[PDB]
């Protein structure tokens, strides 16, 4: 643990980077999280949206 | 742009519609700009037989 300040700014990097991956997995209120199944699901006007 | 047909079909005069009409009658591009305009012809374009 004596080097931990560089283990700790590795980890803090790394957890950014955990989050955004993460971030992939949200609706952020869409219907769907999956790019592909609002494609072929709904109507291109409302897809849009 | 002029035409005729039946009332349940008019929903698919619109963008991003599918069905009959739609598909292989009459298509409006997604992106649509303009009015869509109809009106009961039941006096004028039917007939008794």
């Amino acid at each position: 643990s004596a080097l931990g300040k560089l283990q700790d700014v590795v980890n803090q990097n790394a957890q950014a980077l955990n989050t955004l991956v993460k971030q992939l997995s949200s609706n952020f209120g869409a219907i769907s999280s999956v790019l592909n199944d609002i494609l072929s699901r709904l109507d291109p006007p409302e897809a849009e949206v | 742009d002029s035409f005729v047909i039946r009332g349940d079909e008019v929903r698919q005069i619109a963008p991003g519609q599918t069905g009959k009409i739609a598909d292989y009658n009459y298509k409006l591009p997604d992106d649509f700009t303009g009015c869509v305009i109809a009106w009961n012809s039941n006096n004028l374009d039917s007939k008794v037989g």
